[PDB]
């Protein structure tokens, strides 16, 4: 089929790198019709090799890449630490146009250990539509991150929706929360409530809650 | 200097059309061709089709042979784009693109592009938010903003500032198809007992200005 | 009174051409009388460049050239000394220091058939403008972009000519106006077209 996968899921570096990105496709492309493009998250995507070994109007850091008829490559040598963002192939050879799946790249900070609490729900819920309950997860670096939420004597996932945060600039970490929703009829059929984590920094499994009292 | 403009937002109904124009300026327009791509939140590009200026060329993708049509149009320099039967799916972010070409010789690339339209199909039942407050028990603390309609919203700490540990997180889609999200600052320290806790929130697309204190 | 030229099969014809693809026809050695033309007729735009059509039948040229083709509507005024556009900068360049008189009459019933006639052709793309009275019988691919293409379709690499749209009911601004350009020289030869 026509698909353009690529190698490699997400890069972890620091700013100085030979970032190396594969694209590798399926149908045999000629090398006339092809480009690649970054998005940087929050705004349009930009145009920065075109035709597969050429360059754009302007780019720094002297952006190289080129290929052949089954196989293209990009790679960014002494990586500035400005550039950080998703980039997408495209070929546009023949039709479809299909476009990649993307990678995305980021910084590494010698993987701290985060910092876990909750939130009980307060006396504005038990008069309102649901009462909910939230957890939160701060000043990590690594995305492995299993939430589970410790029902009293159950260990049930039958609704539950999680928030991830963008990378911090100062603080170069990441930070997630947690909610859940439960029928408003009296919230005491199981009176235990708590979240866990496990984590590469963490040695023991981390339980800590707080039963109403 | 040379851009392209692109329409505002726009917010549907399950069941209708749309039209998205691609004012092209600066630039030949009619030795040009506009490709129109389709992202979703964080998600992976996809392609819709393309058109030339220069009239009578359309190519569209397989799955979308149907309920879309490029027309052109040539008095006003500009291109539109009609999707037709909206379905629940399509909840997306709408691009534009084109060659910077010039008279003798046209640019090879996809140089310029939109802004970016946004549509959201929804059951269109508008609603104003409601604030929940959070109380800790070396401390954090937030006021929760729920149920309110598919719509971009603001928050702010009165000053758009004192970003001490500020938080804000993505707009969630729950099951009733209104949005939710919440906001999380940590305190400096074990002062928490005096000094000003206030988290008052903004919005301006309807008639709400909510306020909420936060006390342990 | 000695014989004629055919004008009136000139005139009269079915299917006259393409625009891109204009004929002629060397007309000499006869009579000709421009008076029938204008005394008397339904053909509108006779706009008459060059001499006055009134007392133009006196007036002895060596040969007479005659060209046909047909065109859009409103795109009607842009075929005359000067003038820029997608046409007489692509298919007809009509030089400056024209002789000759130019017949432009509507026609909406032999031509815009019931339902969609697409069988007309103008040239779209060109890389330049044409020399004067330059005429180009081409096919091959337009080259929009820097990398060769061969004999495909895609991006900055289309085809030159185009269909035209003409439609029953389209409207009174894009109708197929026939139109018929005429001509004239004369140089160091005995004169021929000489009718009274
Ligand atoms: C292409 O083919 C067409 C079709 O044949 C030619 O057009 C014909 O031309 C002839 C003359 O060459 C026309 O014949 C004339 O018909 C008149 C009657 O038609 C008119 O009647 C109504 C009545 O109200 C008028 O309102 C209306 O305008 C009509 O036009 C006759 O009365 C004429 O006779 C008179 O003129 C002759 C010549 O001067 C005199 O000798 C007579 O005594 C008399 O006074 C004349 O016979 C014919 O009608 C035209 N056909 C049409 C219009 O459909 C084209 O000429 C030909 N192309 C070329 C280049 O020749
Ligand atoms: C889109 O394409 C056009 C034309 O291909 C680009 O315009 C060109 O932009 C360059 C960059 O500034 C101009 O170069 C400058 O020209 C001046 C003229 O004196 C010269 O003094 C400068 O030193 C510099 O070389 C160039 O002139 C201009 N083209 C024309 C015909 O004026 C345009 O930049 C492209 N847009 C994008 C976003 O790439």
């Amino acid at each position: 089929e026509i698909v353009l996968t690529q190698s490699p899921g997400t890069l972890s570096l620091s700013p100085g790198e030979r970032a190396t990105l594969s694209c590798r496709a399926s149908q045999s492309v000629s090398s006339s019709y092809l480009a690649w493009y970054q998005q940087k998250p929050g705004q349009a995507p930009r145009l920065l090799i075109y035709s597969a070994s050429s360059r754009a109007t302007g780019i720094p850091d002297r952006f190289s890449g080129s290929g052949s008829g089954t196989d293209f490559t990009l790679t960014i040598s002494r990586l500035e630490p400005e550039d950080f963002a998703v980039y997408f192939c495209q070929q546009y050879g023949t039709s479809p146009w299909t476009f990649g799946q993307g990678t995305k790249v980021e910084i590494k900070r010698t993987v701290a250990a985060p910092s876990v609490f909750i939130f009980p729900p307060s006396d504005e819920q038990l008069k309102s539509g649901t009462a909910s309950v939230v957890c939160l997860l701060n000043n990590f670096y690594p995305r492995e991150a299993k939430v589970q939420w410790k029902v009293d004597n159950a260990l049930q996932s039958g609704n539950s929706q999680e928030s991830v945060t963008e990378q911090d600039s100062k603080d170069s970490t990441y930070s997630l929360s947690s909610t859940l929703t439960l029928s408003k009829a009296d919230y005491e059929k199981h009176k235990v409530y708590a979240c866990e984590v496990t984590h590469q920094g963490l040695s023991s499994p981390v339980t800590k809650s707080f039963n109403r009292g | 200097q040379m851009q392209l403009v692109q329409s505002g937002p726009e917010v549907k109904k399950p069941g209708t059309s749309v039209k998205v124009s691609c004012k092209a300026s600066g630039f030949t327009f009619t030795s040009s061709a506009v490709q129109w791509v389709r992202q979703a939140r964080g998600q992976r590009l996809e392609w819709i089709g393309w058109i030339v200026v220069g009239s009578g060329n359309t190519n569209y993708a397989q799955k979308f042979q149907e309920r879309v049509t490029i027309t052109r149009d040539m008095s006003t320099s500009t291109a539109y784009m009609e999707l037709s039967s909206l379905r629940s799916e399509d909840t997306a972010v709408y691009y534009c693109a084109a060659p910077n070409c010039s008279n003798v010789v046209c640019y090879d690339g996809f140089d310029i592009w939109g802004q970016g339209t946004m549509v959201t199909v929804s059951s269109a039942s508008t609603k104003g938010p409601s604030v929940f407050p959070l109380a800790p028990s070396t401390a954090a603390l937030g006021c929760l903003v729920k149920d309110y309609f598919p719509e971009p919203v603001t928050v702010s700490w009165n000053s758009g500032a004192l970003t001490s540990g500020v938080h804000t997180f993505p707009a969630v889609l729950q099951s009733s198809g209104l949005y939710s999200l919440s906001s999380v600052v940590t305190v400096p320290s074990s002062s928490l007992g005096t000094q000003t806790y206030i988290c008052n929130v903004n919005h301006k697309p309807s008639n709400t200005k909510v306020d909420k204190k936060v006390e342990p | 009174i000695t014989n004629l030229c055919p004008f009136g099969e000139v005139f009269n014809a079915t299917r006259f051409a393409s625009v891109y693809a204009w004929n002629r026809k060397r007309i000499s050695n006869c009579v000709a009388d421009y008076s029938v033309l204008y005394n008397s007729a339904s053909f509108s735009t006779f706009k008459c460049y060059g001499v006055s059509p009134t007392k133009l039948n006196d007036l002895c040229f060596t040969n007479v050239y005659a060209d046909s083709f047909v065109i859009r509507g409103d795109e009607v005024r842009q075929i005359a000394p000067g003038q820029t556009g997608k046409i007489a900068d692509y298919n007809y360049k009509l030089p400056d220091d024209f002789t000759g008189c130019v017949i432009a009459w509507n026609s909406n019933n032999l031509d815009s058939k019931v339902g969609g006639n697409y069988n007309y052709l103008y040239r779209l793309f060109r890389k330049s403008n044409l020399k004067p009275f330059e005429r180009d019988i081409s096919t091959e691919i337009y080259q929009a972009g820097s990398t060769p293409c061969n004999g495909v379709e895609g991006f900055n690499c289309y085809f030159p000519l185009q269909s035209y749209g003409f439609q029953p009911t389209n409207g009174v601004g894009y109708q197929p106006y026939r139109v018929v350009v005429l001509s004239f020289e004369l140089l160091h030869a005995p004169a021929t077209v000489c009718g009274p």
